Formats: structure tokens, C-alpha cells, sequence
RNA sequence: GGGGAACUUGAGUGCAGAAGAGGAGAGUGGAAUUCCACGUGUAGCGGUGAAAUGCGUAGAGAUGUGGAGGAACACCAGUGGCGAAGGCGACUCUCUGGUCUGUAACUGACGCUGAGGAGCGAAAGCGUGGGGAGCGAACAGGAUUAGAUACCCUGGUAGUCCACGCCGUAAACGAUGAGUGCUAAGUGUUAGGGGGUUUCCGCCCCUUAGUGCUGCAGCUAACGCAUUAAGCACUCCGCCUG
């Protein structure tokens, strides 16, 4: 019944950010695994690492809160919902929040985020904006 | 697995007492059932008047049955002019 | 002490989820790590109050608990600043100008009953005037010498005292004070975990406040 | 009670300890529908058992669609001997 | 506040034995509720069913 | 974080609002008015007051305005990024308009924006059209805007990789 | 998306248990009400704010026996339990549905939603045959009133009840569509399970599934809601545009 694992994980980490958890658990898959390492590269998150079991794995995230108890995370948004996919051309990649926002896009040359995707002229479905 | 409790009115000689309890046991054992236990209470003052008897005779018959003898026992007891009241209870 | 004075904690676990989430399970004192974190906390508050009082600011002392009110009152006396002992009347600091123009009446009438002409009607005014002194001084207490807004606070029970802590939060006073296990931390800048039932240790803990604020000046 | 289902599972025996086999499940389903059907015919207005009838028949038919999707051959050799359409 | 049946851990009622039902029925003939008996919840219903079959069997009276 | 009244601050009345009370003797008539204050560079507040007459009414409003201010970040005489206002059916869109476009706003939102001294901005009313809920929604908006350097600080990055 | 090979958490099957006014059919019991027969028994009963109409010397009401009959199941009973909803409380039996806990003994995504379609669906009503104790639209009389087709009194028909069809509607309400996951706590309560105490009496700590009340965060125009969201999100249906 749970339709989009990306949306599930996305609003789960949003919900933990809004309530100041340091601990958070996410049931594992390859797609959210590399979205985890992409977010680790972009530094919105302290650390992510994986442990495995008999049921598709399980991943955990350590989430940052800046220097003075403030939200490093100011919101998240899913776009490529199921039932209504969305695609954009390589030159039509949206500069979300005119630069300070970051968009994650599944492209024909793997999944990369907004700036290097624009730099290497990739394109595809815009998946999530983070503000 | 069914435990039976029925009342006959006291104004009965012991010749017919054994007669009625015996023929009801033959009814139960002839309708395919087997008697796993019998018990007796004898005399006991009723909680209330039923027809004109202040008193009554109490008897316990424990039978393991295949749910075929109890309905016919029910109709025999209720058509019998010597049994006042009776029930049948599933013991589980 | 680095040891427990009367630090046996709180009786009933009807309490506030804020910081007490995963502290080790030994007894009803589920937050037993307060024993070992209190010492570093009070020493940090100790050096902080040391340099702010060495700068020249003024602390004052608020508490209406039935067991600690006179204890902190006498502590305010021999430490040498202000206090509130009895009823925290509404909005003392956000009503500072009105409060001092009421305390001016107390100063004038106490100097009148000290050296002024006492009698113009030696019953009909003097008797309720003599009443009015202690009448205002009861709920007032140690408000006789502010002349200036104080720049810090210490509270024994911010649970009982919402009015003072909210007033300070509006008036950007840095609020310091101890925290009973039912209270709420993050609305207070520096919190010190302390059980309110410690009727004996409640004065020693702020005695460790008082010698710091005494040592800060000289 | 439970004797008919036990003989049905050990007759639709495929794997050594299978109870999760779809072919195993629809057999117990078929006997449930038939027991309830000759129940309903003597008790027509037992609507609260009509509902369970509808539940089990819907579960039966959509898991049959699953079995068709999985392998229609064993479906055919199930359907011919169990006898319904 | 004391539940009799858990107090000695007695199992199912065995309706033929009556003397406990005697002191669970009021002297005017009604069932004492849990406010005065203080039994466990899951036994009160089998109790009232037991005294009901006793009343049909005429060992315990409807009115007294 | 509170900015004192050490600065010079311009005031601008936006609305005097008639208010009434019904009492046993009849209707009783009172005056509320709200004003917006600030400087042309980065600090803005607003204030409300209630009194029986206009001048001390707006005086009460202007002391409350001197009490409450809020800073607005300003990246090149215009707002940095996208922001929608949000308070109680008050929805105000703010878009970082390009230079030389001037102020493009409705009445009260222009009244607060020009008193903020922002050169080029454009906006739209999407919520209700009562002025107090307007100003409250807009200052809730400009409260949310952040500079690039502190975001880079939260990132552990510099401003170049975030401007590009 | 399509195809191929995986896996077991989703969904399920087994095994071990538990609780229930769940349902259909049949039989049984008691308290009263009414009516009738008789014994005793005099002169009123009954009714309302006053009253009156009624019933009573042809013996009423009162009272005790003994019948007839139909109706609903006191106490239990609980913001308890069950059911999808309407709803379901006397007991006994036959048949039958469903829910929850443990278990991983088996399948390996079989799942969700659902236009049309199909089936259920309070009360009132309708059709045929029954049954008709009380109650009781219509209606009758007596009151009240300026008037009273009503409120009030005494009666009283259809119906209420049963069997079999039909109607398919209600404030059919949590004025909250269904499924899925996440998010501070406190306190009852139902039915289960586990650990230390003992495996007793009952204590404590967990534990699923409900079921109530509080209450953060968040949300709302406010009321308020708040792990049984009106929060955070996703899917699918239905619906609104003074």
C-alpha cells in the first residue's frame, strides 16, 4: 500500500527534523541509499551508514542541527509523485530557491543533483526539492 | 459432552422412580449415546412453586453424545407428564 | 558538596519529557545522571555569575516556595542585593516605572514616620498610614532599592513562577535557575537539576551561588 | 471439523510441509464455500454469514487470478479435477 | 477491592455447586454488582450467566 | 534579539479603524489604529493602539511600534529568494524582482515595503484583504529570509558554490 | 514500464489460544399488565393546576386463589463487548460468520482503491395470511382558551408483534471516505502474551490489538484537534463553487 518509498523516507526525515530527533531509522533500498550519500556530500546531515539483515537492510541517519540549536533543514518537497510523473529537459532543470535550494534528479547518466547535472548537461525527472 | 439435569415430582413410588430414570437412560443409550457419568441429588426444596409442588427430585446424567440424543430427550421430557423441568448444557 | 545533600529526587514520575529520555534505569530516580552532571553545571553557572557580577550587574532573587522563601531572603541580605520573597505581583519589571513610582510612596512615608511630623490627626490618619507601610511591604519585600533594572535572574521554581520567567523572557533578561523534574528546560538559559523537596539543600545550593557572587566583586 | 481440511491439505500435498501453496489454499476455500452454501440454503437470511461468503469467494477468485498469472498449466490441472467455472 | 476468584485461583463456575451463588445474590433476589463484590471483569459475566441458569433451574429464586 | 530605539525611525499611518462597545447605556465608541515604522535600510516594525481619540491612539500605536521591530536581510537592494507570507488566511507572495522595477505592491504591503526602503520588489495578495493580517503575514515572510553566508556556514561551504 | 532470476518485512496459509448482546433456526422460564370465574368486601375508584368525561349497588376499586392470552427480557449493565453499517442484551440447543495474541511450520507481492455493477441496509409505510396484552397516529367525548382541528383527561382504530415479499429512505453523525508510514508524554480500561518475584495470593517492568480522557509539537478563522490527528506525507474514490 505504501506507494513511494522516497516520499515515505522524505517526510519521515522532515518529521524528525521538525521534532529535533538526532536518531532516525530508514528501511533500506539502493535508491534511498545513494540519496543518503548524496545528502551526505551536500552536508545537510551529519553521517549515514548501513547495517544489514534478512529484510532489505536498514539504514540510520545522524542529522545535523548547526551551531546554535537551529534548523539546518528548512523544508522538503516531493515532486515526482506516482500517478503523475514529471520530467524536465536538460536545459530546463529548475534552479530551486535560486541556488540555495537543491534538487535531486534521476538522469540517463545515473542520478546526480542539480548543479553537476546542469554542468554535465544531464536531465531527467526532478524527484525532490529541499529548501 | 452434554450434562443433563431434570426434575420429576415427588409424589412417585420408588418402583416407578427407578422405572422412569432407567427408561430415560435406555433412551439416551439407545439413541447412539454413551453415559460418561451419573449422579444423584435426591430431595431438594425448589426456589419457587412450579405447578403445585413446593418440592422436587433432582438428578444428574452426564452423557458424551453426538448431538443426536439430546433433542429427542428434550421432546420426550417435555411430552412426559412426570418431568416438570429440564435443561441440557454443553460442558466444554 | 560534590555529594548528594538532600538530592533524592522526585517522588512520582508524572514529569516532563524534555531531556530525560534515555538516562540509565536504576530506580524511580530514572534521571540519576543529574547527580554527576550537577557539579559541572553549577561550576559553569558559578564562573558565569562570577564574571557578570564582576562587571557590575545586579542579580535579584525570586522564590515563593513555602520552604525556601526565607532561606533565599536571608541569602539576598548577606550577599547584598535585592529579592522577592512573598507574592510576585504582576509585571514588576515590565511595570518598572509604575513600580518605582509606587515605591517612592513607601520611601516618603517611611521617612515621614521616621523623622517627619507624625501627627495632624493622631488616630485618624496615623493608624492606617502605619498599617499601609507594612501592608505594601508584605507583598513588596526587597523592592526598596532598585533605581535600575536588574540584568539577571535566579528562580527556584519556574513551574510555580510562570509570571516572572515569562516577563523576563519578554524583557530579554537572561533567566537562570534550578529545575525540578516537572519543569521545562529550554526556556531557561542555564538550568540546574534540583529537587524542590530538598528543604535542607535548597539553601546550600544557592549558598554556592551566594559565595560566588560575593567573590566576584572582592 | 478439521478432519476434512486435514485430508484436503495432505491430498493437495505438493511440498513436504506446504500450507502456503495456492493450490492448497483454494481447496480449503472450496469446502468453506460449499459448507456455507448448504448452510445458507437452510438458513436463507443469515446475511452476516453471506458477508463471509462474499469475502472468501473474492479472496478465492483474485488469488486464482494470481495463479493464472503465475503458471496457467498447473492452474488447468487444478481446475479440471476440482471442477468449477 | 478483593476478587474472590483470583484470590484462590478457582477455574470455571461449575453451576451445580450453589453456596457461593447464595452469597453472590442479594437477599431480595438480585445480583450484587461489581461495586460491592469487586470481582474481576471477565468472571462477572460468567457469574451472572451461572445464576441465570440457576434461576431457570429453580435453585435460586427470581424474587425473595 | 531586540533592536533598540537608538536609530531614527520614520512612521506611516496606514489605517485608523473605528471600533465599538455596546453597554447598558448604549453604544460606546473607540478608536483603534495601526501604524508601520522602520528605516529605509534594514529594520522595520509595526504597532497597534486603542484609545478614544486619534492622536493618543496613534501615539500608543507608535510606542508599540518602537517596542517591536524586525530586521530584513537585503541582498543588493532586493530580497534574496522566494517566500510566501503565511498567517491566518493571509497569503502574500514575494518574488526577488530585478533591478529598476520599483515597488509593485498593493496598499498596505507597499506601505510597509517602501518604509523598509527596498527598491525593487513585486508582490500579490492571495490571502484575505484585511490590513493587519496583511502586515503580520508579510513580516512573517521577511522573517524567514536568510543570507547566503550563514547558509554556507550551516553547509560547511563557502558562498561561491552556493551562488553557483 | 516489458521480460528473466531473488528474497520476506506487505499480504497471506498452518499450528496453539482467547473473548464476544455477531448472525439464522428451534425450544424453554420468570415479574408484571389486561381480561375472565369464584371467595371476602362496602361506596367509591380513577384522573388533573384546578377539574370534568369515564368505570361502580347489575357490587366497582381493594383483596386471594385459578386460568386465558400476547408483549419485552428487571437486577447483570460498564463513555463495557461484538458487528462494515443499520444494529445486537432472559436461558438452552443445532448450524454459521467474523475479530485479536503467540508461532515462524509453508507461498513469495498474491497488495490498495474502486466508475459502473452486485448485496445489505433504523423507524414509518405497502402486499398476502396470521396474531392483537399493553401502548397508541386517525377518531370520539371531557377539559383549557377570545378561539383550540393541540398541549391536558378517559377511551380508542390502523399499526406496533409473526411468517414471506416490496419500499431502499433518517441528525443512516465522529455533521470527520478507505488503505499505508512517521511524529513528546501522562492516565484509565477490554482481550491476550513475555520477564524477575513464586510457576502461587498480587507486585513490578515490558508487550500487541482496541477502547476512553488529558496533554506537546504541529494545524485552524476560531471553536478545537492532537498515535483512535482536523499534524506531517502518498495513493484511490466521492463531492463543493453565493
Amino acid at each position: 500500500v505504501m506507494t513511494d518509498p522516497i516520499a515515505d523516507m522524505l517526510t519521515r526525515i522532515r518529521n524528525a527534523n521538525m521534532v529535533r530527533h538526532e536518531k532516525l531509522e530508514i528501511p533500506a533500498s539502493k535508491l534511498k541509499r545513494e540519496i543518503a550519500e548524496i545528502l551526505k556530500r551536500e552536508g545537510f546531515i551529519r553521517d549515514v551508514e548501513f547495517v544489514e539483515d534478512s529484510k532489505q537492510g536498514i539504514i540510520r541517519v545522524f542529522l545535523k542541527y548547526g551551531q546554535n540549536n537551529e534548523r539546518v533543514i528548512t523544508g522538503l518537497k516531493r515532486i515526482s509523485k506516482p500517478g503523475l510523473r514529471v520530467y524536465a529537459k536538460s536545459n530546463e532543470v529548475p534552479r530551486v530557491l535560486n541556488g540555495l535550494g537543491i534538487a535531486i534528479i534521476s538522469t540517463s547518466q545515473g542520478v546526480l543533483t542539480d548543479k553537476e547535472a546542469r554542468a554535465k548537461q544531464a536531465g531527467g525527472e526532478v524527484l525532490a526539492y529541499v529548501w | 459432552k452434554y450434562e443433563v439435569m431434570y426434575i420429576i415430582r415427588p409424589n412417585i413410588d420408588e418402583e416407578s422412580k427407578k422405572a422412569v430414570i432407567e427408561r430415560f437412560n435406555n433412551v439416551l443409550t439407545s439413541n447412539g449415546a454413551e453415559i460418561t457419568g451419573t449422579k444423584d441429588w435426591g430431595k431438594r426444596r425448589l426456589a419457587y412453586e412450579i405447578n403445585d409442588f413446593r418440592d422436587g427430585f433432582y438428578q444428574i446424567v452426564n452423557v458424551q453424545s453426538d448431538a443426536a440424543a439430546v433433542q429427542e430427550f428434550d421432546r420426550l421430557a417435555k411430552i412426559s407428564d412426570d418431568i416438570i423441568r429440564h435443561i441440557v448444557v454443553k460442558e466444554e | 558538596l560534590l555529594e548528594a545533600g538532600v538530592h533524592f529526587g522526585h517522588q512520582t514520575r508524572r514529569w516532563n519529557p524534555k531531556m530525560k529520555r534515555y538516562i540509565f534505569t536504576e530506580r524511580n530516580g530514572i534521571y540519576i545522571i543529574d547527580l554527576q552532571k550537577t557539579v559541572k553545571k553549577v561550576e559553569e553557572a558559578y564562573n558565569f555569575t562570577k564574571n557578570l557580577a564582576a562587571e557590575g550587574g545586579k542579580i535579584l532573587f525570586v522564590g515563593t516556595k513555602k520552604q525556601a522563601q526565607d532561606s533565599v531572603k536571608e541569602e539576598a541580605q548577606r550577599s547584598g542585593m535585592y529579592y522577592v520573597n512573598q507574592r510576585w505581583l504582576g509585571g514588576t519589571l515590565t511595570n518598572f516605572e509604575t513600580i518605582q513610582k509606587r515605591i517612592k510612596r513607601l520611601k516618603d512615608i517611611e521617612k515621614m514616620q521616621e523623622n517627619g511630623t507624625f501627627d495632624v490627626l493622631p488616630k485618624k490618619e496615623v493608624v492606617q498610614l502605619k498599617k499601609e507601610l507594612e501592608r505594601l511591604e508584605k507583598f513588596l519585600g526587597g523592592i526598596k532599592d532598585m533605581k535600575d533594572l536588574p540584568d539577571a535572574l535566579f528562580i527556584i521554581d519556574p513551574r510555580k513562577e510562570r509570571i516572572a520567567v515569562a516577563e523576563a523572557r519578554k524583557l530579554n533578561i537572561p533567566i537562570i535557575g534550578i529545575v525540578d523534574t516537572n519543569c521545562d528546560p529550554d526556556e531557561i538559559d542555564v538550568v540546574i537539576p534540583a529537587n524542590d523537596d530538598a528543604i535542607r539543600a535548597v539553601k546550600l545550593l544557592t549558598s554556592k551561588m551566594a559565595d560566588a557572587i560575593l567573590e566576584a566583586k572582592q | 471439523t478439521q478432519e476434512r481440511k486435514n485430508q484436503l491439505i495432505n491430498e493437495f500435498k505438493t511440498h513436504e510441509s506446504d500450507t502456503g501453496s495456492p493450490e492448497v489454499q483454494i481447496a480449503i476455500l472450496t469446502d468453506s464455500i460449499n459448507n456455507l452454501n448448504e448452510h445458507l440454503r437452510t438458513h436463507k437470511k443469515d446475511h452476516h454469514s453471506r458477508r463471509g461468503l462474499l469475502k472468501m469467494v473474492g479472496k478465492r477468485r483474485n488469488l486464482l487470478t494470481y495463479l493464472r498469472n503465475k503458471d496457467v498449466t498447473r492452474y488447468r490441472e487444478l481446475i479440471n479435477k476440482l471442477g468449477l467455472r | 477491592k478483593v476478587c474472590y476468584f483470583t484470590s484462590n485461583g478457582i477455574t470455571h463456575i461449575d453451576y451445580k455447586d450453589v453456596d457461593l451463588l447464595k452469597k453472590f445474590v442479594s437477599e431480595r433476589g438480585k445480583i450484587l454488582p461489581r461495586r460491592v463484590t469487586g470481582t474481576n471483569a471477565k468472571y462477572q459475566r460468567k457469574l451472572t450467566a451461572a445464576i441465570k441458569r440457576a434461576r431457570q433451574m429453580a435453585l435460586l429464586p427470581y424474587v425473595s | 534579539r531586540i533592536d533598540p530605539s537608538k536609530l531614527e525611525l520614520e512612521e506611516r499611518l496606514v489605517t485608523v479603524n473605528r471600533v465599538a462597545k455596546v453597554v447598558k447605556g448604549g453604544r460606546r465608541f473607540r478608536f483603534a489604529a495601526l501604524v508601520v515604522v522602520g528605516d529605509k535600510n534594514g529594520h522595520v516594525g509595526f504597532g497597534t493602539g486603542k484609545a478614544q481619540e486619534v492622536p493618543e491612539a496613534i501615539r500608543k500605536a507608535v510606542e508599540d511600534a518602537k517596542k517591536n521591530l524586525i530586521e530584513v536581510p537585503m541582498v543588493g537592494t532586493t530580497i534574496p529568494h522566494e517566500i510566501i507570507g503565511r498567517f491566518g488566511a493571509g497569503n502574500i507572495l514575494l518574488k526577488p524582482a530585478s533591478e529598476g522595477t520599483g515597488v509593485i505592491a498593493g496598499g498596505p504591503v507597499r506601505a510597509v515595503l517602501e518604509l523598509a526602503g527596498v527598491a525593487d520588489i513585486l508582490s500579490k495578495s492571495l490571502g484575505s484583504n484585511t490590513p493587519i493580517n496583511m502586515i503580520r503575514a508579510t513580516l512573517q515572510g521577511l522573517s524567514e529570509l536568510k543570507r547566503a553566508e550563514d547558509v554556507a556556514k550551516l553547509r560547511g561551504k563557502s558562498v561561491e558554490e552556493l551562488l553557483g
